[PDB]
């Protein structure tokens, strides 16, 4: 059934599984046409696949042309995702295939099950948590992959870096999920935190900056605060 | 006009006939029910007093042979029964019938809701969702699951009903998965109507029998079905036009003879307001949707 904080350890165990998040698949920007009307244009998006035990991130990037001459794009999009996780899932050997699919938002549960019809022994199951995936682009290293794309590719990335040498997975998806969320309530501020000190850089082939285990603890301690900061901000306290 | 006697009424029981009912008092000098019309199947139904549970009954077609009705004491229940003698059960009913110990079936000259209830039901197509092969007619009762059902115990007390089931291989051309879902007309024309119902008349004769088992048993896996099938061409963009004309005709006569205190437990919400309000064919169901809002505008 539904995964939340009762089953939240599930998560870390050792049978596969992958969060699906579709927020960012279909992007617009609204704006005014010559006659003073709306309209709306596509930019570039992703599919956000992730396992949660050991970071694989699988970044389909859907790009604008998808859309070309389709309706009812919001629908379609769910039906797009789901196709996409079915073809990823096809595409692995039997032995990494996962064994439920958590999709982030309840709309695709339907598209996905009906694209999964041929892998009745994987689980596709909604969730309870509010998971802070669609902060995903504000992660430069993706949202710079996602833009520049002239055509539909898929990039693999490892969204904890080395993390895992040092930490294990229960208090690696908190710390991804702390950035994340703080980077979602007040992206400039998140940014500040992490980038502030110039002697701390981000490897070529990471995301995330170079924090010693004692600099993690100090960074994590600002996302709160500023996720409590915002938090009064917005609610006057 | 055909005739199916009783041997006797040794309980006191609550006994319908198609949509006619009438109690029998224990040991009532009671011989059974006369001038059913001929060209329909009928369906005779059993309530006992003592205990409500289980409503049980027997579909039949007086043109298949000479049924009668006969109380078993061991099993408690009254089993239609076939008289191959035919001299003996003719003067059998003579004899009842002159003795005035029958109920005449009443109906009344302009009445045709009889007919349109079942236009389509057959006894050959009931005999093949209801397994029994030795006998003529076919025991329903409200506690017997659908093959469905027993998908998701007995097999041969069950409901052979086709399965309908939209998330499904059937339902669902590879590579066409949004399309087929979304819109179910494949899944209507070419798996059902085409191969496996044939026609359209086979298939409205099995949503109007799976009807007339809810609505007389209170048997919830033929109430699943009746939706099912509803909603299977509800949620189809492409259906010809004389099967939405006559679903019309169906579902309006249905609505019309169910009992206004069962609709809240034989009528699904969702499928409903969908299929009135939001689907393909929202405006194809004239005669329905205006009886459904006179009638149960709660619901809506
Ligand atoms: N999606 C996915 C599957 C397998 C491995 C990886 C992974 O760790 N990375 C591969 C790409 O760059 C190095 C890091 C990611």
């Amino acid at each position: 059934g539904a995964m939340n904080s009762s089953n939240y350890a599930e998560l870390f165990n050792n049978d596969i599984k992958l969060f699906v998040d579709d927020t960012n698949v279909y992007r617009v920007t609204v704006h005014k046409t010559f006659e003073g009307n709306v309209a709306t244009k596509a930019i570039n998006g992703c599919i956000f696949t992730l396992n949660p035990k050991t970071g694989h991130l699988f970044l389909k990037i859907i790009h604008t042309s998808v859309w070309a001459g389709q309706k009812r794009l919001s629908q379609l999009a769910k039906w797009k995702t789901a196709e996409e996780v079915s073809a990823l899932v096809r595409s692995l050997p039997k032995e990494e295939q996962p064994k439920q699919i958590i999709v982030t938002r309840k709309a695709m549960l339907d598209p996905l099950e009906v694209h999964m019809l041929d892998f009745p022994n994987i689980a596709i199951r909604p969730t309870e948590l509010r998971l802070p995936f669609s902060a995903a682009m504000s992660i430069d290293k993706l949202s710079d992959v996602v833009m520049k794309a002239t055509e539909p590719q898929m990039v693999l990335f490892n969204i904890y870096d080395d993390w895992l040498d040092r930490i294990s997975s229960y208090t690696a998806f908190s710390r991804l999920t702390l950035l994340l969320r703080a980077l979602k309530t007040n992206e400039e501020s998140a940014k500040m935190i992490l980038l502030s000190d110039p002697t701390i850089t981000i490897k070529s082939y990471h995301l995330w900056p170079s924090f010693t285990d004692e600099q993690w603890i100090t960074i994590e301690s600002q996302m709160r605060d500023l996720i409590l900061t915002e938090y009064g901000r917005k609610y006057n306290v | 006009m055909n005739t199916v006697p009783f041997t006797s009424a040794p309980i006191e029981v609550t006994i319908g006939i198609d949509q006619y009912s009438f109690n029998v008092k224990e040991n009532q000098p009671f011989h059974g029910i006369k001038d059913i019309p001929i060209g329909h199947v009928h369906v005779i139904h059993f309530q006992h007093a003592d205990n409500s549970s289980m409503r049980y009954g027997y579909w039949f077609d007086c043109r298949m042979g000479n049924f009668y009705i006969q109380y078993d004491p061991k099993d408690g229940l009254y089993k239609m029964m076939e008289e191959r003698d035919g001299a003996k059960f003719e003067n059998i009913v003579h004899n009842f019938k002159e003795r005035q110990m029958m109920v005449s079936y009443p109906k009344i000259d302009e009445d045709d809701t009889w007919y349109n209830l079942t236009e389509f039901v057959q006894m050959d197509k009931i005999r093949k969702i209801v397994r029994k092969d030795e006998n003529q007619f076919s025991y329903v009762d409200s506690s017997m699951t659908t093959v469905q059902e027993n998908e998701l115990s007995d097999p041969a007390h069950s409901l052979n009903y086709t399965v309908i089931n939209f998330k499904s291989r059937e339902a669902i051309r590879p590579g066409h998965e949004m399309e087929d879902f979304l819109d179910k007309s494949y899944y209507l024309n070419t798996v059902m109507l085409q191969g496996i119902f044939k026609n359209s008349s086979n298939y409205f004769g099995e949503l109007q029998f799976a009807f007339l088992n809810a609505m007389f048993f209170g048997n919830y896996g033929s109430s699943l079905q009746w939706h099912a099938m509803i909603e299977l061409i509800c949620s189809s963009a492409t259906v010809p036009k004389h099967m939405l004309d006559k679903l019309d005709e169906i579902l309006y006569y249905q609505i019309k003879t169910l009992p206004e205190q069962y609709s809240d437990i034989l009528l699904n919400e969702r499928v409903w307001n969908i299929c009135l309000y939001s689907s393909f064919q929202k405006n194809s169901l004239h005669n329905t949707e205006k009886i459904m809002e006179n009638k149960y505008p709660e619901l809506l």
